[PDB]
């Protein structure tokens, strides 16, 4: 997710584009990648299956899911082709773009600290959790018998223009296998799937119903997007985005396939037999998923209440395939359009956020943290109009248009094991291929409105997801009258002070280093502490990737000229002593496989074995 | 102004009678929760319309002569009552009842003259009165100018027009069903849009048909019969259903009903007649006929109907009495499901799939990735059938293709001897007309020239008898 | 001023008719659920269009009308009406009797002189009359200034023109169908705009085009016939269907009317004459003919027909009776799908492949539902047609290109090859034209004389009896 998961797998990418070998920075033209397109072949296939049976050892295999994937590839495009003739398309010439890059950025030396006895790491992170936290530690006293719990009491929930059928409404647990956990941090595992679970997880009332698309409704729209293109955005290209329209292309298609993997590929391959086509495809039509993970952030909450269910709406498999082959259009052409002192983490990598604010942020700066979660985007139905008329200014087709459109009114899910049926009003999030781009949209959007002539004139901004950050700007009276028209609590704004209160970011600390000089960010060591104590499935042998992931983590945290100043962060922010122990502690573990043997336990079986 | 009908509000059968006169306000008012609602409205409007284009001061014929439905009204009526049916008793005694209630209380219609008119009937059978006889149609001896039927079935169309002609009638009007299944010869049929079923009579025991009944059997390999079969082709018997009510009728009769654009009529006195439709809804039709004196044109002897919504006609294997049977039937389609189907026809498509997807259309249908309800539905008893009827067109069509033939010749291969295909569907699209021969010249005509009355005493007596006590 | 047609007020023909006519402002006004409403609301308009641009205080005649929809114009009309047709009883009676339902409501539209001219004709029927006639197009002897024909196709067009010009006309007018299709020598065809299907004699008994009829069978093998067949041409009879009306026509006669630009009559007297088009909308055109007295000048024989829309011609297999043959159908069609299809057409399309795109493109024009619900550019009924005939088209665009020649010379092998290609669609696109060759010269009129009354006794007595009063 973002920078990067437990896995080391993330959203950004790994290549540098914004890095220059001169002391100052170059504007320099964004280009084009080539794509090698795929060809089928047979008598490869063929002859290399039975060259397979005579001898195998590593590679021969190999080569067969090479060829065999390569085969589905083609035969993909060759389908997906034929269905959408009415909106196919050929390349017209192209309208030139620029971009700035930065310098490398600079490092300090990393000194590894480290204990022996693995045990011993075990009783520091214990004593640890005691001395800070007293009733997280005590609440394990027998095994997980969460689910028996409740089934005992009943189900209590919220809806709202739904159907199920109560005699499928039972709960008694099945088999349930898991190794004990070493770290006494009560993390839960994950829910079971019941009908009692969906309708807890639904239990969310947004009940409301204002002017749909009347002339009250159009005026807003129209104000917002005037401040967006005033105080954000700077006038050069868009007179010449309005002539050329993006549509359907056999490049995009041919592109966006050849970057799936092996299992992906596999498995859309397996729905092309009766190809809908383009305009046959409800686009207002969704399913329910529940395999998720819980959510769990540091303090004492979860050993008093009981967690919120995280629920999955999916869109149809075709509709994410016909339409996904613009989104790297819309974001050249939505970063061609900002300020240079805006940015947008869309196509950049680890070093190269680090390369851009490395000579901006130094103590004693005041910057702006805000989020927007906490905003229902349902109330309002301009929130919707705002993100269209934005869309069509960056130059969309029509006809694409009123397909995109459908899916943001009245929208439907069912929950195929039980035939529950839900419906729903506008909505904001969903599983489509346009939610991190609407989202930043509105974002840059809400800000803009607010601050208005402050954002200008600024630093460094930068626009991600639900979150932000701004140099250079406090908390006055005029944003809280301007924001105050309808309530009061739409956004939350936070105030930092670079080396006193370290602002935060998508689960990050900024930094100031002091050999150096340099800003640079750090994770959070308290996110990953409580994240060992969660207990392992058994037959699960994915403790290989997340060892490396440690690993890579811990060289960052001991680089010389930051142990302080993670210290007085951690501190100033959770109000917790004592973090260099932990850190001592994380670095004997990721230091050998038998070394994180130490975490687990003996298996222990709930609800399961007739004997 | 406006004019109420006896259907449900929220009926889906307004929009339809709309579009057929709208010239016309209608609103739905409910009293009576009768089967055939909507058989009843059409009739009802029929008549406003076609009393409406008629200047007065003009003496009308009726020829089915219900008097109690013409009592209240303005205009010349002369009722042809027969005694023939076992409707006729009920009927007559209902006109006495009313006519002595309305004495005194209504003034503006002639309800004195009429009860003096009823009383001279009844002292002697045969005298042709203003407003009542009980001779036939031919019998009658009263000469007005225009003539009505209403759901008449039971006479010859040429013969009974001919009588009317000589008495000096210009124009006529007939209202009732549509007569073009009949005239393709099929065994069993339906008008799903008035609840009315027919069949043959030698497929009385069907099993899945609308109109039929069958038993529980076991299976037996072996039964014997007193009669050699081979042959099953529709007779001159058909049986009526509509809602709940039965009538027998004849082919012979319905098909005469079916007159071409032009045709004489040459006798004694020699008249050119011409035959339009005005109005049609789903099933039935109003004919406007028109005479002249003389004799001059020319005929061509061919009949056209124009078609709103699809019409289908296929062939269906079912079970007769144990025996398996095929035979044809017949039904209407709505045009809205006829044309979402167009692109799907395209290719071969199996009974199965046909039939998801015909159900499908009949709830929701999807429109540039928005789904929207249906709100022309068809009823669910016809579904398996039409599904098989259109897999059999989409076969048909594929093959006709695949076998091209030189343009301007016939491969006749000599001593000719060529080659017949199969046909087992026929299906006539929305704006699409069907051409068929008939007769267009006749000059026979036959009287039973012979006057029996059927009245009988006793009736008389409680005519009489209830008369009298006049309020 | 504003122009009240009968249609309905959310028909798709509403914004193809303003724009025929800019000089008019056009709202509906429905009142009749006629069959034919586009066919009579474009006739309605032209003769607003003709009377508006006519010299005023000028004497009109009038070929083969009704002279009840001329009783309400101020103009100067003399109307030409034998009695050979059957409709004629019907229209005269309907004259006489409107007369005089209105002797003193109306005191200005000279109605007591047209009563007194019909008492006239009444008494001898071989007298003239300045409003009223029973003769012929070539046996009336009044003179004035301007023709109007209007939907006539029962006349040879240079016998007519040339006796209306000995009276001393100067300027004609026609109205009615497009004779471009049968100048192509077609088989059968259709107007999908109006309503309208026409079909050849031999095959009133195919199974797919829009005027037909068949049934069902099983099939056999070989047929014994009595004569050789292996002969398909057009014949001169055709049957037209116009809504729910029938009417026959001959080829000869149609094929008369598509005059030339320039035509020399000669003969006793000599003219020159120029044929010109003023108005067309998806198949119906007006005529204008000037004729001078005089002869000079030169004539090319040639016809020129501009395409607002797609023509299109193709070759097709059916069943007629149970048999297979071939033979060619036309129809029309819209300029926008047209457009849409030329980026498909640049390669060889499956004919099934091409109908599913004409099924999305007309499914797709109507961008709307919360209004207009679903509204198709096109009918259903002809995309399977259309789809096969763009297939072929694009198959033999094709062939051309790797068949490259040389540029200024023949290929030819005396004994030459000489080789034919096929040919299996004609293909006109919008802003294109036709041209044909025809004849320029005519010099041979004859007339039949033996002039008859055409009217009966007991008609002429009839229609006496209704105006013999004064009221
Ligand atoms: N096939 C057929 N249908 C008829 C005949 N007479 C009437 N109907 C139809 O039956 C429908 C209802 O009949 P009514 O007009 O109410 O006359 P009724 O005697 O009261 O008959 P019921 O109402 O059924 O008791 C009419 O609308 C007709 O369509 C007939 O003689 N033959
Ligand atoms: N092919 C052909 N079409 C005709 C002829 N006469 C009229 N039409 C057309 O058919 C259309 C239908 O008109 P109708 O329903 O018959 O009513 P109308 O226009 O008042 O004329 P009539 O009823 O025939 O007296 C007319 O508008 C004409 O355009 C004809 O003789 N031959
Ligand atoms: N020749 C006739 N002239 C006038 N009216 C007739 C004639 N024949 C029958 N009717 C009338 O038709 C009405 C009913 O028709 P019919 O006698 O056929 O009754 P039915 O035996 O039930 O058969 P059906 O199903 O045809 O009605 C009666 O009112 C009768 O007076
Ligand atoms: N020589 C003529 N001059 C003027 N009018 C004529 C002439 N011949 C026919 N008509 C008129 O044509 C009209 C109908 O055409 P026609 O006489 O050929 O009979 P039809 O078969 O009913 O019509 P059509 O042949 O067009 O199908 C009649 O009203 C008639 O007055
Ligand atoms: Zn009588
Ligand atoms: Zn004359």
């Amino acid at each position: 997710y973002i920078f990067s998961s437990d896995t080391g797998q993330g959203h950004l990418q790994q290549k540098s584009v914004r890095q220059t070998t001169l002391p100052v920075n170059i504007v320099e033209e964004v280009h084009e990648e080539k794509c090698y397109p795929p060809k089928l072949d047979e008598i490869k296939e063929q002859l290399l299956l039975k060259r397979l049976q005579e001898s195998a050892s590593t590679a021969n295999r190999s080569r067969y899911q090479s060829r065999k994937v390569e085969n589905m590839k083609a035969m993909i495009i060759h389908r997906l082709k034929e269905g959408c003739r009415l909106y196919l398309a050929s390349d017209t010439p192209r309208v030139p773009s620029y971009r700035i890059t930065y310098p490398a950025p600079i490092y300090s030396p990393s000194i590894n600290i480290k204990l022996s006895n693995p045990e011993t790491a075990v009783a520091v992170c214990n004593e640890f959790l005691a001395r800070n936290y007293p009733t997280v530690a005590s609440y394990q006293v027998t095994d997980e018998y969460d689910a028996y719990l409740d089934m005992v009491d009943g189900s209590e929930s919220c809806l709202d223009r739904a159907t199920f059928n109560p005699s499928k409404l039972r709960s008694y647990p099945k088999q349930h296998s898991y190794h004990a956990p070493t770290i006494r941090s009560a993390v839960p595992s994950p829910f079971q799937n019941t009908l009692q679970n969906v309708l807890a997880a639904a239990t969310k009332r947004n009940c409301n119903v204002t002017q749909m698309r009347e002339l009250p409704t159009m005026d807003s729209a129209a104000f917002n997007v005037e401040c967006f293109k005033k105080y954000a955005c700077n006038q050069e290209y868009w007179r010449e985005f309005a002539s050329s329209p993006i549509r359907v292309t056999t490049e995009n298609l041919t592109t966006y396939v050849t970057k799936l993997k092996g299992p992906k590929a596999a498995a859309l391959f397996a729905k092309t037999h009766n190809l809908l086509p383009l305009q046959e495809v409800p686009m207002d039509r969704f399913t329910m998923d529940m395999k998720r993970d819980v959510k769990v952030t540091p303090g004492t909450k979860h050993t008093e209440e009981r967690p919120k269910v995280q629920v999955i709406q999916a869109a149809e498999p075709l509709a994410t395939a016909y339409l996904c082959g613009i989104h790297r259009e819309l974001v050249r052409r939505l970063n061609a359009v900002l300020l240079p002192n805006v940015h947008t983490l869309f196509d950049m990598s680890a070093e190269d956020f680090d390369a851009i604010i490395a000579t901006h942020f130094k103590p004693g700066d005041a910057v702006l943290e805000t989020d927007i979660a906490s905003f229902d985007k349902s109330q309002d139905d301009s929130l919707a109009l705002t993100a269209m008329m934005l869309l069509e200014d960056l130059g969309v087709d029509q006809p694409i248009l009123d397909l995109i459109e459908a899916a943001f009114g009245e929208i439907s899910s069912c929950h195929l094991p039980t035939g529950t049926r839900f419906k729903f009003g506008a909505m904001m999030k969903s599983g489509m291929f346009l939610t991190l781009f609407v989202n930043t949209l509105l974002n840059i959007t809400i800000a803009s409105r607010v601050l208005e002539e402050r954002l200008t004139t600024s630093a460094c901004a930068a626009f991600i997801g639900d979150d932000n950050i701004i140099h250079g700007v406090v908390s006055d009276a005029l944003m809280a009258a301007r924001c105050a028209t309808w309530m009061n609590m739409e956004v939350k704004i936070i105030d930092a002070v670079v080396s006193v209160k370290a602002p935060y970011f998508c689960g990050g600390f900024i930094l100031h280093d002091t050999v150096t000089g340099t800003a640079c960010r750090v994770a959070d060591p308290l996110k990953r502490l409580f994240k060992l104590g969660k207990p392992l499935a058994a037959g699960d042998e994915q403790d290989e990737d997340r060892r490396r992931a440690l690993a890579d983590e811990v060289t960052r945290w001991q680089r010389t000229g930051l142990v302080t100043e993670l210290e007085r962060a951690v501190y100033s922010r959770y109000e917790v002593q004592g973090i260099t122990a932990v850190i001592t502690s994380m670095a004997t573990f990721a230091s050998s496989k038998e070394n994180f043997k130490k975490l687990r336990g003996p298996v222990v079986t709930l609800y399961g074995g007739p004997k | 102004d406006p004019v109420y009908v006896d259907i449900d509000a929220d009926s889906a059968f307004l929009k339809a009678l709309q579009r057929a006169y709208p010239m016309f306000e209608v609103e739905p008012r409910q009293v009576t929760p009768n089967d055939a609602a909507n058989a009843r409205a059409f009739s009802h409007l029929a008549i406003k319309l076609i009393e409406q284009e008629i200047d007065p001061d003009s003496t009308i014929l009726d020829i089915g002569s219900a008097p109690a439905r013409r009592m209240m009204s303005d205009r010349k009526y002369h009722c042809v009552c027969p005694m023939r049916s076992a409707e006729d008793p009920e009927r007559l005694a209902n006109y006495a009842r009313k006519l002595a209630s309305a004495a005194g209380k209504v003034l503006d219609r002639n309800i004195s003259g009429k009860i003096g008119d009823l009383q001279a009937v009844m002292a002697v059978p045969d005298t042709e009165t203003p407003t009542f006889c009980l001779h036939t149609d031919v019998s009658c001896r009263q000469r007005a100018d225009v003539a009505i039927y209403q759901d008449v079935y039971a006479v010859h169309a040429p013969t009974s027009l001919y009588h009317q002609a000589i008495k000096g009638v210009r124009l006529a009007y007939w209202v009732g069903f549509d007569t073009t299944p009949f005239m393709y010869n099929a065994m069993a049929g339906a008008y799903p849009s008035y609840s009315t079923n027919w069949a043959d009579e030698q497929v009385l025991k069907a099993k899945n048909i609308g109109l039929c009944s069958t038993d529980l059997t076991e299976g037996r390999r072996g039964k014997l019969s007193i009669m050699r079969g081979k042959k099953l082709e529709p007779c001159d018997r058909v049986l009526f259903s509509v809602g709940s009510t039965l009538y027998p009728e004849s082919r012979k009769l319905l098909k005469s009903w079916h007159l071409p654009s032009v045709f004489h009529l040459k006798g004694k006195l020699s008249f050119t007649c011409r035959c339009d439709t005005v109005v049609s809804c789903e099933g039935y039709v109003v004919k406007r006929i028109t005479m002249s004196p003389g004799l001059y044109g020319k005929t061509t002897g061919y009949a056209v109907t124009h078609h709103a919504d699809g019409f289908l006609m296929c062939k269906t294997t079912d079970t007769v009495d144990g025996e398996r049977v095929s035979f044809s039937v017949c039904t209407y389609v709505p045009a809205t499901i006829c044309d979402q189907m167009t692109g799907i026809l395209a290719t071969e498509v199996t009974p199965e799939d046909a039939q998801k997807l015909l159900v499908g259309l009949n709830q929701r249908i999807v429109v540039n990735g928005r789904t929207q309800r249906n709100t022309n539905t068809m009823k669910n008893y016809m579904i398996p059938v039409v599904a098989q009827a259109f897999s059999k067109w989409a076969k048909e069509c594929r093959k006709d293709m695949e076998d091209e033939k030189l343009l301007g010749v016939r491969e006749r291969t000599c001593l000719w001897a060529f080659k017949k295909q199969k046909t087992h569907t026929v299906y006539k699209r929305p704006d699409t007309q069907s051409i068929q021969k008939v007769q267009a010249e006749f000059d026979s005509f036959v009287v039973p020239s012979l006057w029996s009355s059927g009245l009988s005493i006793p009736l008389r007596t409680r005519i009489k008898w209830l008369l009298s006590k006049v309020p």
